């Protein structure tokens, strides 16, 4: 299916940023969040909708509840200016559906 | 086993006790002093046998993990309460005079995951946290297999939601003393069914996945 | 239910531990209380249920035993400890006390 | 907490004695009143308990038809009347409160006793 | 000491064929799923297709089903993407990424991504 991520998110430094990953019955399907810098490769920041990788600053966080998945990147600071895409593996179609994206600006 | 009664108002209990509680409903004696119980400290110092009535402390019967509660706030009635546990290795019995409690040893197996940092020496049958593969652990469970999760930060909606449509039905889910025990249904229609939960160790999210 | 205290006749020096065995006719579990009956005055409860000490009783006095045989342990004898001791059978409707144990100095 | 008992009184043989038991520092209701016979040279012997709340009385098998226990809620005093005094009915009588009746334990304990009413027959 | 290195930037005329390589130096191949994701200039990422490491996988996106043929030789432990019939919608920066192979695939993510191959059409 299609993920209805917002076209943009506007945030101030030292605040919480919420990127909602919207999809039908998205609670039953895992989301994987990837941080897209303008030139650097997608850095995985959340996988299996709440897990923090081994190497990452602690402020990154995220949860999936109901039909919306929120990447709560608390304490927004410099270096977080990126596009965060949620990826969902579609079991019925056996093909991963990739989110449109939502740039976070300080 | 095949019983749904656990109240003790000749109450005889024969059940697989998985952190299940025994309600010893006894009068204050300020209304009817003829009634008495022969063991004073019932469920704490209780007869091991039926004919040879000898007082033995509750530590020396065959229970493994336990806590005994006497709480007297209710003015109408007072109760002496004991919690039993799945960790027992044999079918012990004790009699409070008659209150017959049978702690049947659990015929199936036990699987314990201690994501918490603590020494639950009572049941050393495990996976630890090292078996977690990429911070996710996938523990299959045979029919009736008793899964235990020791993680204190269980968050909410543990075993409530199962990923990928159909949810793995659990007969009983117990959350006692920060300890989360999963009872396998012992009968499953299709093997391809999943139940999930969350845990927070070292602020990392460790999650367990249970399948038939 | 005659609860005979066989060690009834006693004579103990100050500073010496004692043991008073108290035995009843039938099994009466832990339903025992120990009283200190000074000459004149009034009896004073020492141990409740034979396993926990009554408030206002020094650490010298202690209770042991269950079911049929019960024990008194005194760490150090005192002139206040000098008195007659009785057993109370809380089990069964009549309450048969002991014959006494004069713990003579 | 203290329990005061009336002064000793010596009645003639064949008469009756009334002994007064006063409760101070604790609610008179909710605690059974137990009477004990301290015969000289003999052990304490239990006579009966009186329930303050209900008013019911139960007596020992020996004194099933001689002793009578009453009270007065206005004054909160416990009275015991014994009839048919004999040469073996001379003793020191104590009324004690059961601190254990109120909660938890089923045993009978006598935390506080009376002064001891000396009755001579 | 562990990294994923892709082919250098290449320019291909429209209608031709472009081959993109993804060799796994630090990590042994066939342990992880192999995925191909392309990012159009000034546009969101689009995952092209996935090949199962244990057995050959035909899972491709519906948009890229006709012209994508993903082969795994495993002799040099390199992942090869064969792309042909290029057009204005077939130019992007291509990224190869790995996720752990499991019986159920929804868990685990693309922890490590390739260096990036720029294709101009
Ligand atoms: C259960 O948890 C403990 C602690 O998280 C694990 O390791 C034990 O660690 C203590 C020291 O903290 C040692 O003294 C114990 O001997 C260790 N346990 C064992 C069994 O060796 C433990 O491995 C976990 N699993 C079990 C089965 O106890
Ligand atoms: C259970 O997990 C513990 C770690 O919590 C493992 O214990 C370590 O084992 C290695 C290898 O034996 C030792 O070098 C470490 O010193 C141990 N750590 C501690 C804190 O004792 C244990 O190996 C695991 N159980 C297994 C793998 O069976
Ligand atoms: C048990 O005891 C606790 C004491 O903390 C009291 O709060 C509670 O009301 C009691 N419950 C029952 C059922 O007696």
């Amino acid at each position: 299916y299609e993920l209805t991520q917002p076209p943009s998110v506007s945030v101030a430094p030292g605040k919480t940023a919420r990127i909602t990953c919207g999809g039908k019955d998205l609670g039953s399907k895992s989301v994987h969040w990837y941080q897209q810098k303008p030139g650097q490769a997608p850095v995985l920041v959340i996988y299996y909708d709440n897990i923090r990788p081994s190497g990452i600053p602690e402020r990154f966080s995220g949860s999936n509840s109901g039909n919306t998945a929120t990447l709560t990147i608390s304490r927004v600071e410099a270096g977080d200016e990126a596009d965060y895409y949620c990826q969902v593996w579609d079991s019925s179609s056996d093909h991963y559906v990739f989110g449109r994206g939502a740039k976070v600006t300080v | 086993s095949g019983f749904i009664g656990y109240k003790c108002n000749f109450c005889t209990i024969h059940s697989y006790f998985i952190y299940d509680k025994i309600r010893l409903i006894i009068p204050k004696k300020s209304s009817s002093p003829e009634f008495k119980i022969l063991p004073e400290k019932c469920f704490q110092k209780v007869y091991t046998d039926y004919e040879n009535r000898v007082e033995t402390d509750i530590s020396e019967l065959g229970l493994i993990e336990y806590e005994i509660e006497e709480n007297d706030t209710n003015p109408n009635y007072n109760e002496r309460t004991i919690t039993i546990s799945p960790f027992s290795p044999k079918d012990i019995e004790f009699f409070c005079f008659m209150v017959h409690v049978r702690v049947l040893k659990y015929p199936h197996n036990i699987l314990f995951t201690n994501l918490t940092n603590d020494l639950f020496t009572y049941l050393p049958k495990t996976y630890n946290e090292s078996n977690f593969v990429s911070n996710v652990l996938e523990v299959e469970l045979n029919d009736g297999e008793l899964f235990v999760l020791a993680c204190e930060l269980i968050n909410k909606k543990c075993f409530q939601e199962g990923k990928e449509k159909a949810l793995y039905k659990s007969n009983k889910i117990i959350y006692h003393k920060n300890l989360t025990i999963f009872k396998a249904p012992f009968y499953v229609t299709s093997k391809d069914v999943n139940t999930e939960c969350t845990c927070k160790f070292k602020n990392n999210n460790y999650k367990i996945v249970l399948k038939p | 239910i005659q609860m005979t205290q066989s060690p009834s006749s006693l004579s103990a020096s100050v500073g010496d531990r004692v043991t008073i065995t108290c035995r009843a006719s039938q099994i009466i579990s832990t339903y025992l209380n120990w009283y200190q009956h000074k000459p004149g005055k009034a009896p004073k409860l020492l141990i409740k249920s034979a396993s926990t000490l009554q408030s206002g009783v020094p650490s010298r006095f202690s209770g042991s035993g269950s079911g049929t045989d019960f024990t008194l342990t005194i760490t150090s004898l005192q002139p206040e400890d000098f008195a007659t001791f009785y057993c109370q059978q809380s089990y069964r409707d009549p309450i048969t006390f002991g014959q006494g144990t004069r713990l003579e100095i | 907490v203290q329990l005061v008992q009336s002064g000793p009184e010596a009645k003639k043989p064949g008469a009756s004695v009334k002994v007064s038991c006063q409760a101070s520092g604790y609610p008179f209701s909710g605690y059974y009143m137990h009477w004990l016979r301290q015969a000289p040279g003999q052990g304490l012997e239990w006579m009966g308990w009186m329930n303050p709340n209900s008013g019911g009385t139960k007596y020992a098998q020996r004194f099933q038809g001689r002793v009578t226990m009453t009270r007065d809620t206005s004054i909160s005093t416990a009275h015991m009347e014994l009839r048919g005094l004999r040469s073996d009915d001379t003793a020191v009588y104590y009324c004690a409160r059961d601190y254990c009746t109120g909660s938890s334990c089923y045993r009978t304990d006598y935390d506080y006793w009376g002064q001891g009413t000396l009755v001579t027959v």
